[PDB]
């Protein structure tokens, strides 16, 4: 058996197709010694909190919300100028959602799937193929924020804006 | 049946059912207070108040009360009464969320038995369908007054 | 600048540094002729200590009030090539003859004789594990997912208590 | 016949679907669902017979609560962004309902659609099959010609910035 | 256990607690520690074997 994102290597032994973003892709590999689950619920919840940052990154170029209208369009300037009270309840309301998880992941670790925190409001999931559609989709886009997210930051780090800002100034390079 | 968004998968569904039934009473009284403020006034109201409508009574006696008038206390009378009253009833909630015998909204409050008197199969369906009106007018009544100064029958009467 | 320090450019105590130690090394000159040896060896080292105390100047490094370079290493990447860049080169040197003598000590233990083999070093084969130390990182840490950088506790002797 | 006699005629295209002449160089409905690339190529198509339409027509007619434009494509910029929002969201909830709320090559035709089918027929013009047939072959080549002239009208309605009939009145060559 | 396998020590006053030796022979008589086991590890005083009794002797 050999891996089918890496070809002339042999098939990571944790890893299965059932997986939803399975590629066959352990190189080093971390399910040989972790488990597999526990690395995807990481995967899954680091996927969804990178989605909402990539969102977070872009968004306050179109529009600000009216209170902070006056902050900045560069987010690691905008991530200091909220005042310590905002963040509190930030840090409160993940809180508050990590307690679902934090039951999830260590006292029934074993009754479920990865990232099933029971949250299907609008009842999607239902259709089978629909159910393995979005199951690989939320996994390839939350991999694709995660890289994304990445790169917005560090190009906000050397060219001091935002992504939108600095594509359309053509700030693309190291002043 | 109406849950397009399956919000009580959210949240127990007791402990949602109580909320909206207190928002529903809590309404009616906001908005049949408004519509009755404006048709009457207690007596001595019009030296603290003024002409004030719904949402600046608020903001008029507590800026009095913000002074030391001893003839403007009401809002900390009834936040007192009421915080009393929540602190009181307040294991209730969670006695019927564990299984208790009592039901949503039901604190046995049926002094002239009226809905005791007759089946009370369908008082129930009234307070909620009511309350829900309540709650919608009530919002419409305070962002109307937040654009038009007029209060209930004001605007009702005429059409700016 | 960083921590009321100046730059090494600006401080006037840097260049009296500079100044003291290019007259220490004149007045030696001053007492031989033009094309001897101790001459010409003074000379280079007046060139060199100038060379020192000009690179240094512009090199971004912050003099205290004793007008001597100091290092900030409290992670600010202005200051990195003091000692953040230097320590991730002395880490992969050091990650290098561990990872390299540990593939030595490993094969020698597979020997006919293994204490033979580390008095009298197999030299072909110890330079073949001398240039495999260039992806440590990487071979390393397969070795230790793999179950096998790591031994479990009861392969360990220990002591009674 | 084939469309391009010195290529070999493509496996997957077999005579049923209407407008087969035999044209896949590059190597589609080898790799993608021919399910999935007729439902693109009638989508493209009304889209575009509607966008030539349009052109045409907003370069004679205008709304009395809209703003004229210079040319048909210049129309865009001068009505209101709110507006161009709900005509998104219109078309979207459109595309939702139409298709079940399946919109991915996975799920789309779990339900055994057919492809271009909405079962869209108020007036019953394809009551008659063959009848029926010949306009699914007429509107699959009228897709394909609009697809090409909205293409051409857009683009030289940006270049020359004198609308389509007024061009051809006034034809002036780059110079 | 048998002669020629390979056993992990169990006496934790051993030099060579939890390393693994070979069984050299095995007595029959009434013997209080009837297993010799053989190391590569020299202890402290250059013994490299010893007797142990079948409970301190585990099998790998
Ligand atoms: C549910 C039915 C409905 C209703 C009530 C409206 C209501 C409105 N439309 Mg219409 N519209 C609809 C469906 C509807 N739309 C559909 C289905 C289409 C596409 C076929 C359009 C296409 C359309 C165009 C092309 C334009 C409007 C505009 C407008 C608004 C003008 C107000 C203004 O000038 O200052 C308001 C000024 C603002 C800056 C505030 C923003 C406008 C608010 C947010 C409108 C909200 C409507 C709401 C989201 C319902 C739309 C749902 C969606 C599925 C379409 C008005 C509120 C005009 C407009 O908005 O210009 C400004 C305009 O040019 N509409
Ligand atoms: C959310 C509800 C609410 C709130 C915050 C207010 C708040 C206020 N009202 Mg309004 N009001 C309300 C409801 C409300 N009222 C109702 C329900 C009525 C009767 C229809 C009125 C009639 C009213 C008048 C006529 C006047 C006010 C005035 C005022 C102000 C001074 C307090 C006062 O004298 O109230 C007086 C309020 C009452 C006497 C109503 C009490 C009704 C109780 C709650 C019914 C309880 C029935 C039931 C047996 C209890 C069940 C208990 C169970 C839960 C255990 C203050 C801003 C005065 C003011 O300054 O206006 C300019 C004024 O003149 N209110
Ligand atoms: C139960 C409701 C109720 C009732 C029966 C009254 C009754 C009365 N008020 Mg009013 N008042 C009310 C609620 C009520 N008030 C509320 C909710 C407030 C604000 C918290 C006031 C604030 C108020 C002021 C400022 C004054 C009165 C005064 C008076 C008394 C004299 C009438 C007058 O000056 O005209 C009258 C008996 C006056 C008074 O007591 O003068 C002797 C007076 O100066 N009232
Ligand atoms: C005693 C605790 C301590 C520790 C552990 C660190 C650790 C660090 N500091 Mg330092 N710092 C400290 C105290 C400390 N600091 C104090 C007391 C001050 C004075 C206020 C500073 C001021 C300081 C500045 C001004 C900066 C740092 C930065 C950094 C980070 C750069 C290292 C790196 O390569 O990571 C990051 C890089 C990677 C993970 C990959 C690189 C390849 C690192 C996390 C820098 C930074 O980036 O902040 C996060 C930076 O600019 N630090
Ligand atoms: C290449 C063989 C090698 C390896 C991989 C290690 C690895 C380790 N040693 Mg050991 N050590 C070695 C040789 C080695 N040592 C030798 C030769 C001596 C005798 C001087 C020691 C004496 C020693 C002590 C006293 C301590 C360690 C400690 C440690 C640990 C932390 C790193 C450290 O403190 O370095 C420290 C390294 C030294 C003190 C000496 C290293 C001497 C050279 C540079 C390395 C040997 C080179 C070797 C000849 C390679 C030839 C390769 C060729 C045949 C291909 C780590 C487990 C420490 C520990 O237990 O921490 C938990 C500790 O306190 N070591
Ligand atoms: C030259 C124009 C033209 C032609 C011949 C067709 C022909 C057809 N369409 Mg298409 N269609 C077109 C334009 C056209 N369409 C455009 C511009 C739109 C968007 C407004 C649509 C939207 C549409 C839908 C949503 C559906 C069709 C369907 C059909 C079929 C039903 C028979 C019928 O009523 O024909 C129409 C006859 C005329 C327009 C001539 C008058 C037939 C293959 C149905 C089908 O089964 O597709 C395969 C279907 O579900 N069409
Ligand atoms: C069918 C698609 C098509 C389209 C839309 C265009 C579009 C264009 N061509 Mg291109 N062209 C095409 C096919 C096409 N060409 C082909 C197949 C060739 C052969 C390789 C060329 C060779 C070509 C050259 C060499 C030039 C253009 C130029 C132009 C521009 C003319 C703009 C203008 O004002 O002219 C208005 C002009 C007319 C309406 C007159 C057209 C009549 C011509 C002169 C007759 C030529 C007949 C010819 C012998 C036919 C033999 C075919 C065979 C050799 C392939 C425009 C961007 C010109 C350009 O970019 O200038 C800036 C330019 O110099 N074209
Ligand atoms: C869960 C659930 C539902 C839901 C929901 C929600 C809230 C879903 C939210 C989904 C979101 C927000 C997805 C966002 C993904 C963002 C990505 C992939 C961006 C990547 C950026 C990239 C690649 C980039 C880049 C860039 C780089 C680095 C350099 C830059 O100079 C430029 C550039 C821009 C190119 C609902 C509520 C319907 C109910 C249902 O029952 C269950
Ligand atoms: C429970 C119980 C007891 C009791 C009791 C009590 C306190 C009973 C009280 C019941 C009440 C207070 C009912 C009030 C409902 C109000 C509604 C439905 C208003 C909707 C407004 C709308 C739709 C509007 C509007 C519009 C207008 C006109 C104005 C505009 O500017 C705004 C707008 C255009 C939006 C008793 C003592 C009987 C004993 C019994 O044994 C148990
Ligand atoms: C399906 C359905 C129905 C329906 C329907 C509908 C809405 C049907 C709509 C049909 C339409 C709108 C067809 C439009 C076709 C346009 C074409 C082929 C392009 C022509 C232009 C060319 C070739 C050109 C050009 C040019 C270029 C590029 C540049 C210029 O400088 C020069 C030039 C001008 C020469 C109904 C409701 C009837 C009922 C029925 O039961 C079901
Ligand atoms: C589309 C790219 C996809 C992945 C890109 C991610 C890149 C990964 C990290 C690479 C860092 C980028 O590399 C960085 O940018 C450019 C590349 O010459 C350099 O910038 C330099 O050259 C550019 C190009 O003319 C000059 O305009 C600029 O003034 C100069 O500083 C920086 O010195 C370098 O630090």
């Amino acid at each position: 058996e050999m891996s089918e994102a890496i070809p002339f290597m042999p098939k990571p032994a944790n890893i299965d197709s059932s997986m939803p973003g399975y590629a066959g892709f352990d190189p080093l590999g971390f399910t040989d010694y972790y488990s597999a689950k526990w690395m995807q619920e990481a995967e899954i919840k680091h996927g969804r909190v990178c989605m909402l940052a990539a969102l977070g990154m872009v968004f306050p170029e179109f529009a600000k919300f009216p209170q902070f209208a006056s902050f900045s369009t560069n987010p690691l300037e905008a991530f200091y100028q909220v005042s310590p009270a905002g963040w509190g309840q930030i840090f409160l309301f993940i809180g508050v959602l990590e307690t679902f998880s934090y039951e999830k992941s260590f006292y029934n670790f074993e009754g479920g799937a990865p990232g099933a925190l029971g949250f299907d409001p609008l009842r999607m999931s239902s259709n089978p193929a629909s159910a393995k559609q979005y199951a690989a989709a939320e996994v390839r886009n939350g991999r694709l924020a995660m890289i994304g997210f990445s790169g917005m930051l560090h190009h906000a780090i050397v060219s001091k804006q935002g992504p939108i800002t600095q594509i359309v100034e053509q700030n693309f390079y190291p002043k | 049946g109406f849950d397009p968004l399956g919000l009580s998968t959210l949240c127990n569904v007791e402990w949602l059912r109580e909320a909206e039934i207190k928002h529903c009473r809590v309404a009616m009284l906001a908005a049949a207070g408004s519509i009755a403020q404006d048709l009457y006034q207690f007596p001595g109201v019009e030296k603290i108040v003024g002409s004030a409508k719904m949402t600046g009574v608020h903001d008029k006696i507590l800026a009095a009360a913000s002074t030391g008038d001893y003839k403007a206390q009401a809002m900390s009378q009834i936040l007192f009464w009421t915080s009393f009253l929540e602190i009181v009833t307040l294991p209730a909630v969670f006695e019927t969320m564990n299984g208790g015998p009592r039901k949503p909204g039901v604190f046995f409050f049926d002094p002239l038995g009226l809905g005791k008197g007759d089946k009370m199969g369908e008082m129930e369906l009234k307070e909620i369908k009511n309350g829900r009106l309540a709650m919608i007018g009530v919002g419409g009544m305070v962002h109307h007054y937040l654009l038009t100064g007029k209060g209930p029958i004001q605007f009702l009467s005429g059409i700016p | 600048d960083v921590a009321g320090l100046t730059p090494c450019g600006e401080s006037k105590e840097f260049a009296r540094r500079l100044d003291g130690s290019v007259k220490k090394l004149q007045t030696r000159l001053s007492k031989y002729e033009a094309g001897t040896p101790p001459a010409l060896a003074l000379q280079k080292q007046i060139d060199k200590t100038k060379n020192r105390f000009d690179r240094y100047g512009k090199a971004g490094l912050l003099c205290g009030t004793d007008g001597l370079p100091h290092l900030i290493t409290d992670g600010r990447w202005t200051h990195s090539g003091e000692f953040v860049i230097p320590g991730l080169l002395f880490l992969y040197v050091a990650g290098w003859i561990g990872w390299v003598g540990r593939s030595y000590v490993l094969f020698a233990r597979t020997a006919d004789k293994p204490t033979e083999k580390e008095i009298i070093i197999d030299v072909p084969v110890a330079l073949s594990f001398v240039s495999t130390g260039f992806i440590w990182p990487f071979s390393a840490f397969k070795e230790f997912t793999s179950g096998n950088l790591i031994v479990p506790a009861d392969e360990i002797t220990v002591s009674p208590r | 016949d084939n469309a391009m006699p010195f290529l070999e005629r493509p496996p997957k295209l077999d005579g049923s679907l209407a407008g087969d002449v035999g044209f896949d160089p590059v190597g589609f409905s080898n790799y993608f669902d021919l399910r999935w690339l007729r439902e693109s190529e009638l989508k493209h198509g009304r889209v575009c017979m509607l966008g030539v339409t349009g052109l045409l027509v907003q370069e004679a007619v205008c709304l009395p609560q809209f703003s004229n434009g210079k040319t048909p494509v210049d129309d865009f910029f001068v009505v209101p962004a709110a507006g161009l929002w709900q005509v998104f969201f219109a078309i979207g909830a459109v595309e939702f309902f139409s298709h079940g709320f399946k919109l991915t090559p996975g799920d789309m035709f779990s339900e055994g659609r057919e492809a271009g089918d909405f079962g869209f027929d108020p007036l019953g013009c394809g009551k008659n099959p063959d009848a029926l047939a010949r306009r699914r072959l007429v509107e699959v080549k009228n897709g394909r010609l609009a697809m090409i002239a909205f293409g051409g009208l857009l683009h030289q309605q940006l270049l020359t910035g004198q609308g389509t009939f007024e061009q051809l009145a006034n034809f002036k060559a780059i110079a | 256990v048998k002669r020629g396998s390979k056993v992990r020590i169990l006496r934790k006053e051993s030099y060579w607690y939890q390393d693994i030796g070979t069984v050299a022979t095995i007595d029959t008589s009434g013997i209080r520690y009837p297993v010799v086991v053989r190391f590569e590890k020299v202890s402290y005083s250059g013994v490299n074997t010893n007797n142990f009794s079948l409970d301190e002797v585990v099998e790998v």
